[PDB]
């Protein structure tokens, strides 16, 4: 009986039907899809499962649309989606290849499709160094599951092959030292994808860790890489692309120092702070806001960052895992000038906002506006909240 | 709880006053710090004097935040809702009354606290205001907003692993069971060592202070001096001392070997100084290594005579900011090499000068002469020498002040004409509570 | 021979005018160069040390020196008052499991 | 009051031209390597975690100490004609 | 103070022979206290010539390759190679010129126009192609008709 | 509770030690065993062999930054020089082994004089490191100008100081923390007993210090 898998049946009929509406759009030379795009958005809540963080997934990626015009774009992130959303529910090696896979060919896609002005050759060529590197990552992944799958003759993701696995999903992580490709990704691809890239895979595949991984090994030194090159490389690159790409891995050397002494209540509960500050990031119009992302990526008390740091902190000093701690402090101490340094460029200065001229009058005021109040969630978050 | 919602809302509403209306900011931003001071004055006439320890509680639920009065924090909150107004007084634009607003909110709900992760949340929530204040674009030096928020963050930093570590090892970051509970006292007591130590200027991790203090404002240099470097005094009183007293012993050589080094070394730079303002920067540090002394000794009545000298610190230090202030804003210098003569030219202003120098020195009828006898009566009860060694070196004290005052007030006269009525508002309360703590303290 | 008042009070500014107006910056000081070369550069001072004879060995005999005098003089006196108070050989850091904080309870 | 720059304008600017007359090689190499370099080699460190910390500690410091920054690197390789 | 001249604008005017990268020579006039690369670009010169300073806090600050002669070589303002300013031409020299360096190689907003320039002749120095952010790139080549004094704002992010 | 007259805590102590307090109803480890090579690189009684198995890992770290270098210099070389390939082999390889035998000397050498002063002195404490650190970065630092000669000692030694704090005194000082269950000496106030010490799937580099901590594995 197929009367258990009517949301499958559903996704496929939703994307004929939507195919087919946004042909006939087409046909009529409609230079804007507000209606492609609202029915993209109901496609994503009605194939999402009625779970926490499929619905995080969710209504992350239902906000992320409203940043993307053409179809094929639309097209090309549902098609993300699905792969994003459906690792989380992988229990082996077959189905996770194929979602990081799919994921990867959309980023790829979107990554030279989007591109416009002097900055086009830029993004692809690093949209095809992402692709080379990615491919050798994904066959490290088929061989040395090929290994596995010959010596255990099953499907457990179990033995000493699990440790090149993980190195695979370390790879996607951005963590350092194989994060260049993000460095080069931030330089170059404008900001919505990298809006769309900082946030959604960091949680579909976090996800699928939380839900259905485990390995004998550890992960230590990437986390000293990932947290002493980020903030070194933070407070060393004066491009804005470069700091904020630096900034990032160091953040992911935190989320895996979460990941390495259990405890991932903290884990989401930072990844979550951290969701919500990109997506004031990218969509900022106004500069004088650039400084309480900063002061709320420097983990300064009051603001919410804080909260998301020190739950990770906490957590680590409960089971003892004091070097690792202590150069996590260290590297908070270096990433305070830095992000000091964005709130002297942004802050203290003359303010200057040019008004829109062809309509669509400051767009994403609601969304900035919105994330802002960052600074009332912290009364819910001292609370045992997360867990 | 309510009236302190009720001021908070009031002293928010500074901004959306319309700019054109320049009186009314003005009175509306003096006032928002004058009611403080009159809530502030109704909490000591409600205290119960032969009553519990800690009076006036209230906590917040399960969001730590916890609240309540003894006598040091009084003390202190008393003497901070003195210290603002008169800041308001030194202050031109909207974003210098919000960032002292703001401020205030800070210190006052830190002063009280009960919680250390709410004295953690609380008081270094105001660093990116001083790299704000220190740091101003064409009169400040970001170099010394670099340093104080550097070593107020390295502290802090080491701090919060322990906090955490006496969280999970009880269940609660409530001073009241963390002091009732068994703990791992070396790890938090080092934790606690280190905020203080950079709060309280106590070599070597001092060098912040000399830059910050000068680089700052006026109103910055009042707040500073007068203020802030007293939570490190009430950190060690309400929160190191009750919850880890075994390190407060086994540390006892150490600490006091810093507090020696401390005030010997500051007073001999002092000496060398050729900035008035520098002079009056250096001249704390060797105050707050005899206020650390007297905490840690923990002998007759430590905490009375300790709090007491921090108020007497409070009022003479931020009256000599405030004299160096005027010079500076109706001279354009600070520079020593600039002023002779003033004794001529400011007859008000040496004078305020002369008294506030005989103040800082320890003079009897000034409460520095009472503050100094009962923190040496304190280390004395431990051991003679060490008394012996803050009793001896008194000329150097007098060397770097008497050099100092003769210096710009006596000789040719050159300099700024006498003082307005507004310079001489701003000096005359700290005046007023000197003449009383020194003479008639208690009753 | 400016006028900043009317007779009626009212403070004028005198943008446009030709006198000179008295203001905050009337008795600003006439900087002199060398002074305020002076003041620079003992505003800079650590960019003059150096690690040579003299600052190695005055480092050596007067801040290392004093500081340990400070440390030897801090335990002889815990050390004094310790043994003037009753008390057996008390635990500093660094000084294997001993006695630390007396009892009330007890009489000593 | 400006301090005086020290030195001199033509030898300054010629120490800022210096060993920087080349074409700058493409990042694909580096990356690529890097992603070999930690995919074939990074399973030697799985016993290193139980080791005793002393050892850690100064392998840290000595990893410090012997490395080479990547930006503002030159070598004298890239201008000569022979080994 | 007597019957001394009116102060006019020609007594602070400075002239530059510019040769842009197609050998065509261009008049160029700017005032004392200038720098260089203003001058260029209320000349009218194109985008495609200009890059941003790669310091901190100087990005908003538009700079050009230019080739100075012999004789204007110490008119450049110095610049000391320890300091982080040193670094900051370090990064230009590495990212933006490469192989088009040559002797006579500076940046054009370290010069700042006096007397001393007056008759100097300058050109104009290739670049790489080159990326700060998606709005403000160069591709490689210099085909574009449109102005830097015709950018309404210098854009860091 | 606050006076200005005295501190009670700093005299209401205990008058006896306490007893062990019972934290779960199953009171065993559970925990992966450690292997072989890292039990045997432990033993510091034979001063020669604990230097051979702890020196090879120190020798990784100059092979890393080797590799590096060699990669970063083999970037820059021109056609004319990059296509003799035994003359680039040699280059390279030389580059690598000189930074990988540096580092196994400094390791070998901080090993053996770790063990030696550590046999010399019959006990074991941080002294020996302090030693191990000085002579170690004495040969570090040799041959260059002076802050070095003491500077470089300095920092190998309180690369060994701050080893012993963070990795071996912190732990042993707090072996019996708890985070779950009864507080410690504070039984009566009736926190409750968990069938068991918590599962915890910690990475490697967490480990339970004393089998009360928790339980590790899956
Ligand atoms: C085989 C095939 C061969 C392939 C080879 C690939 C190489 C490709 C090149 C490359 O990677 O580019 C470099 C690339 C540069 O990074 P980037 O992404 O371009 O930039 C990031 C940063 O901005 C970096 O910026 P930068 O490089 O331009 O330099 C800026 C500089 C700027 O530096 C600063 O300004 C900061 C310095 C702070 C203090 C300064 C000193 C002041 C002290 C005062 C003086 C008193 C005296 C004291 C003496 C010293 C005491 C401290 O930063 C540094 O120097 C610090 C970076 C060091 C990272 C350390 C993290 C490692 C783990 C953490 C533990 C150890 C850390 C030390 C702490 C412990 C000490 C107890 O580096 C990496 O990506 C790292 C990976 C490379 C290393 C290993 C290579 C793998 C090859 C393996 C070999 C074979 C296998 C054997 C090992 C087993 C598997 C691991
Ligand atoms: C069955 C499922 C039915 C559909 C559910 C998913 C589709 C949601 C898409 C949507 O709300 O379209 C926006 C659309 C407004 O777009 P628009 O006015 O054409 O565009 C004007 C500009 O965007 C400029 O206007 P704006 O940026 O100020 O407003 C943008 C828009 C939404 O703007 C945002 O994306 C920012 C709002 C942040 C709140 C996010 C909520 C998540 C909280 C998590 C709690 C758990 O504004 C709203 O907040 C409209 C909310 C209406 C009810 C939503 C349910 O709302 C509607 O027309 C109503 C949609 C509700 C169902 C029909
Ligand atoms: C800490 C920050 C740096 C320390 C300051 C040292 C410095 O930079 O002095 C430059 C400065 C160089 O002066 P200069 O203007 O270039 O001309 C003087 C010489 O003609 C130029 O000679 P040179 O120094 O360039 O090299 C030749 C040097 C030969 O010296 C060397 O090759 C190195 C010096 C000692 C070896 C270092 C081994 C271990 C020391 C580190 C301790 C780590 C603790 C581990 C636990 O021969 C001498 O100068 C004869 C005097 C050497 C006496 C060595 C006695 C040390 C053992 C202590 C016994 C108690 O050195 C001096 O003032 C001369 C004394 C030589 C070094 C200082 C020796 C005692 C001071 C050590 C204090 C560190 C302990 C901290 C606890
Ligand atoms: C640790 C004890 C606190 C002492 C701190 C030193 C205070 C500095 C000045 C000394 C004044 C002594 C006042 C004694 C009588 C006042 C009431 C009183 O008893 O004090 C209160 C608290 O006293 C205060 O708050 C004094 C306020 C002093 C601050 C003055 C500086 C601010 C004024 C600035 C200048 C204003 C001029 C304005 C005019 C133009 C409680 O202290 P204890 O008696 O120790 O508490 C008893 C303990 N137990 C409940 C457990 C039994
Ligand atoms: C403004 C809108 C955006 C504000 C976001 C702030 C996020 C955190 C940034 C760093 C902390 C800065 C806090 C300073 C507060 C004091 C201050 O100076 O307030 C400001 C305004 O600050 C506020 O937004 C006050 C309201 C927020 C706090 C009070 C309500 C919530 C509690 C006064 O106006 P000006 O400084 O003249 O504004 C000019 C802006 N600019 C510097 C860019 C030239
Ligand atoms: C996030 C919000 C901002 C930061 C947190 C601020 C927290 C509030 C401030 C501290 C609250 C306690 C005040 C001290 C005190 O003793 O209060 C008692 C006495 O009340 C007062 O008189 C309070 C006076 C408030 C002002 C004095 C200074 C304290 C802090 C100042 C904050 C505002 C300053 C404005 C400056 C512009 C409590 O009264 P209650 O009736 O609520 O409690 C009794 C019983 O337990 C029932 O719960
Ligand atoms: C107002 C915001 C601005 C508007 C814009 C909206 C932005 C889009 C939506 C937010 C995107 C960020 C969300 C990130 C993911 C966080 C939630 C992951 C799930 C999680 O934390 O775990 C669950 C706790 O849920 C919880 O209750 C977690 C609490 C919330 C965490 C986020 C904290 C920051 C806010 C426990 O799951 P379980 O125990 O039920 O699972 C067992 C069955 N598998
Ligand atoms: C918090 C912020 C402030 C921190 C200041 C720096 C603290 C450095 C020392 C930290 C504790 C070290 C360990 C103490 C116990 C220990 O093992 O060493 C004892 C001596 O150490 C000692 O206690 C002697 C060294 C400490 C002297 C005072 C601190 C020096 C640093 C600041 C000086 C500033 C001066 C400015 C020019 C042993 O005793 P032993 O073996 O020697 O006894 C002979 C009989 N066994
Ligand atoms: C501030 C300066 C204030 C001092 C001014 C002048 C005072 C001159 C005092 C001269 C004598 C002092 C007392 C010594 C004789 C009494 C003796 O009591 O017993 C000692 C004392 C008492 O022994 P006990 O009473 O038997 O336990 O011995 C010790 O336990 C301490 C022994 C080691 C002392 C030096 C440790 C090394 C510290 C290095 C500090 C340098 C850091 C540099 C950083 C920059």
């Amino acid at each position: 009986a197929a009367a258990a898998a009517m949301i499958e049946l559903d996704l496929c009929f939703g994307l004929l039907l939507l195919i087919l509406f946004g042909l006939l759009s087409l046909r009529n030379g409609h230079v804007s899809l507000a209606h492609i795009r609202f029915i993209c958005q109901c496609w994503l809540v009605m194939i999402t499962p009625l779970e926490v963080q499929d619905f995080a997934l969710c209504i992350l990626t239902v906000v992320l649309l409203q940043s993307f015009h053409s179809f094929e774009a639309l097209l090309f992130l549902l098609l993300a989606y699905i792969g994003q959303l459906y690792m989380m529910h992988s229990c082996n090696l077959v189905s996770f290849y194929v979602c990081l896979e799919a994921q990867t060919l959309c980023v790829v896609v979107l990554c030279g499709l989007l591109a416009r002005g002097a900055s086009t050759s830029f993004s692809v060529e690093a949209a095809l160094k992402f692709l080379l590197l990615s491919a050798m990552v994904s066959g490290m992944a088929l061989f040395w599951f090929s290994a596995m799958y010959q010596r255990t003759g099953s499907l457990d993701m179990v033995g000493q092959e699990t440790f090149w696995i993980l190195l695979v999903m370390l790879f996607k992580l951005g963590v350092a030292p194989m994060h260049m490709w993000s460095v080069d990704l931030y330089g170059s691809i404008p900001k919505s994808l990298l809006l769309y890239l900082s946030t959604a895979p960091k949680l579909s595949l976090f996800t699928f860790w939380a839900s259905s991984w485990h390995h004998d090994f550890s992960v230590g030194v990437f986390i000293l890489f990932s947290m002493f090159i980020g903030s070194i490389g933070a407070y060393g690159q004066p491009a804005l692309r470069s700091l904020f790409a630096y900034s990032t891995i160091n953040e992911i050397g935190l989320l895996l120092l979460a990941v390495e002494t259990a405890g991932f209540h903290t884990l989401y509960q930072h990844l979550g702070i951290y969701i919500i500050t990109q997506l004031l990031l990218w969509n900022l119009t106004d500069k004088r806001l650039f400084a309480l992302c900063a002061v709320s990526l420097a983990g300064l008390p009051p603001f919410a960052g804080f909260f998301g740091k020190a739950w990770i902190f906490w957590h680590a000093m409960s089971v003892q895992a004091f070097s690792l701690l202590a150069a996590a402090l260290f590297c908070t101490l270096l990433s305070l000038v830095y992000y000091l340094r964005v709130i002297r460029l942004f802050w203290t200065a003359p303010v200057h906002t040019a008004a829109s001229f062809t309509g669509a009058p400051n767009q994403t005021t609601l969304t900035s506006a919105c994330a802002v109040a960052l600074a009332f969630a912290p009364v819910m978050l001292v609370k045992p909240f997360v867990i | 709880m309510f009236i302190s919602v009720l001021l908070i809302l009031f002293a928010l509403c500074v901004t959306l006053i319309p700019e054109a209306h320049y009186h009314m900011v003005r009175v509306w931003s003096f006032v928002a710090t004058i009611i403080p001071m009159w809530v502030v004055t109704w909490m000591w006439w409600n205290f119960d004097a032969s009553g519990h320890g800690l009076q006036m509680l209230v906590i917040l639920g399960r969001s730590h935040l916890a609240f309540g009065i003894d006598g040091v924090a009084l003390s202190l909150m008393l003497l901070t809702t003195v210290l603002f107004p008169i800041c308001m007084m030194l202050l031109r634009t909207v974003a210098g009354f919000m960032t002292f607003i703001l401020l205030e909110v800070l210190v006052l709900s830190a002063l009280c606290v009960l919680d250390l992760l709410g004295f953690y949340i609380l008081f270094e929530a105001s660093l990116i205001l001083l790299f704000l204040l220190i740091g101003r674009a064409p009169y400040g030096s970001l170099e010394a907003a670099y340093k104080i928020v550097l070593y107020t963050m390295a502290g802090s930093l080491v701090l919060l692993p322990t906090l955490f570590m006496i969280y999970s090892e009880c269940g609660t970051t409530n001073v009241l069971y963390m002091t009732c509970a068994y703990n791992h006292q070396t790890v938090l007591g080092w934790g606690l060592l280190a905020v203080l130590a950079v709060k309280i200027p106590l070599m070597p991790v001092h060098l912040w202070l000399p830059e910050a203090h000068v680089a700052a404002p006026t109103a910055g240099s009042v707040l500073l001096a007068g203020v802030l470097l007293k939570l490190g005094g009430i950190g060690f009183l309400r929160f190191m001392l009750p919850v880890v007293p075994e390190f407060c012993v086994s540390v006892f050589p150490l600490v006091s070997t810093l507090c020696l080094v401390s005030f010997l070394f500051s007073t001999l730079s002092t000496l060398r100084q050729i900035d008035l303002k520098k002079i009056v920067a250096y001249s704390s540090i060797a105050h707050m290594s005899m206020v650390t002394l007297a905490i840690f000794s923990q002998s007759e009545f430590s905490a009375y005579s300790s709090s007491f000298l921090m108020i007497a610190h409070g009022l003479i230090s931020p009256a000599l900011f405030l004299i160096v202030g005027i010079l500076y804003d109706r001279a354009h210098t600070k520079f020593i090499l600039y002023f002779s003569g003033l004794g001529a030219s400011m007859p008000i202003g040496s004078t305020l000068f002369f008294l506030f120098t005989l103040g800082n020195l320890a003079f009897p009828l000034f409460p520095n002469f009472i503050a100094e006898v009962l923190c040496m009566v304190s280390i004395f009860a431990v051991h003679e020498l060490l008394a012996y060694v803050f009793c001896v070196c008194q000329v150097l004290g007098a060397a770097y002040g008497f050099w100092a005052f003769n210096r710009v007030v006596h000789g040719l006269p050159r300099g700024p004409a006498d003082v307005t009525r507004t310079e001489f508002h701003t000096v005359l309360p700290l005046l007023i509570g000197a003449v009383w703590l020194g003479i008639k303290p208690m009753a | 021979e400016a006028k900043q008042f009317t007779p009626d009070g009212k403070y004028m500014p005198g943008i446009f005018s030709k006198a000179k107006p008295l203001d905050r910056s009337t008795q600003w000081v006439h900087k002199n160069p060398y002074i305020e070369a002076w003041y620079y550069r003992r505003d800079h001072f650590e960019n003059e040390f150096v690690w040579n004879y003299r600052t190695t060995i005055e480092a050596l005999w007067f801040l290392g020196g004093f500081t340990a005098a400070a440390y030897a003089l801090s335990v002889f006196a815990f050390r004094q008052a310790d043994r003037r108070s009753g008390y057996p050989k008390r635990q500093i850091l660094g000084d294997e499991p001993a006695m630390v904080l007396p009892d009330e309870r007890q009489f000593y | 009051y400006k301090p005086e720059v020290p030195g001199n304008t033509v030898d300054n600017w010629t120490e800022l031209r210096a060993s920087w007359n080349k074409e700058r090689a493409s990042s694909l190499g580096t990356n690529y390597y890097l992603n070999v370099a930690v995919m074939g080699f990074a399973y030697w460190l799985n016993e290193a975690y139980y080791f005793p910390p002393r050892t850690l500690y100064v392998g840290a410091l000595v990893f410090f100490a012997l490395y080479v920054r990547k930006a503002y690197f030159s070598t004298p390789y890239a201008f000569k004609h022979e080994y | 103070h007597g019957p001394a001249q009116t102060p006019t604008v020609f007594d602070k005017l400075v002239e530059v022979t510019v040769v842009d990268m197609n050998g065509i020579r261009h008049r160029v006039r700017g005032l004392q206290g200038q720098s260089l690369a203003q001058a260029l670009v209320e000349y009218g010169f194109p985008d495609t010539y200009f890059f941003p300073n790669m310091g901190f806090y100087t990005q908003h600050i538009v700079d050009a390759h230019v080739f100075v002669p012999k004789e204007f070589w110490g008119k450049v303002q110095n610049v000391d190679p320890e300091s982080d300013d040193g670094l900051a031409v370090k990064r230009m020299f590495r990212d933006i010129v490469q192989d088009y360096q040559r002797d006579t190689s500076f940046f054009a907003s370290y010069i700042t126009l006096g007397a001393e320039h007056n008759g100097m002749t300058v050109g104009i120095g290739p670049i790489k192609p080159w990326i700060l952010h998606s709005e403000w790139a160069f591709a490689g080549v210099h085909d574009s008709r449109n102005k830097q004094f015709d950018k309404p704002t210098v854009e860091i992010w | 509770v606050f006076s200005g007259a005295f501190n009670t805590p700093s005299s209401t102590t205990a008058r006896e030690p306490y007893a062990k307090t019972k934290s779960s109803e199953a009171e065993y480890g559970v925990d992966t065993p450690v292997p072989a090579s890292a039990l045997k690189a432990a033993d510091k009684h034979d001063a020669l062999a604990y230097a051979v198995a702890n020196a090879p890992l120190i020798g990784l770290a100059g092979l890393a930054a080797g590799a590096q270098e060699a990669y970063m210099t083999f970037e820059r070389l021109p056609p004319t020089l990059s296509r003799q390939h035994f003359k680039q082999a040699q280059l390279l390889l030389g580059i690598i082994g000189k930074k990988t035998a540096y580092a196994t000397l400094l390791g070998a050498v901080f090993s053996f004089t770790d063990a030696t002063v550590e046999n010399m002195r019959g006990k074991h404490d941080m002294t020996s490191g302090m030693v191990a650190g000085a002579v170690t970065g004495f040969l570090f630092g040799m041959g260059r100008p002076m802050p070095q000669p003491v500077a470089w000692p300095l920092a190998f030694a309180g690369a060994a100081v701050a080893a012993d704090f963070i990795g071996e005194l912190m732990p042993k000082y707090m072996k019996d923390y708890r985070i779950y269950g009864p507080v410690v000496h504070r039984e009566n106030w009736g926190d409750p007993v968990p069938p068991r010490p918590p599962i915890l799937d910690t990475g490697a580099a967490v480990r339970p210090s004393d089998p009360g901590q928790f339980w590790r594995g899956y």
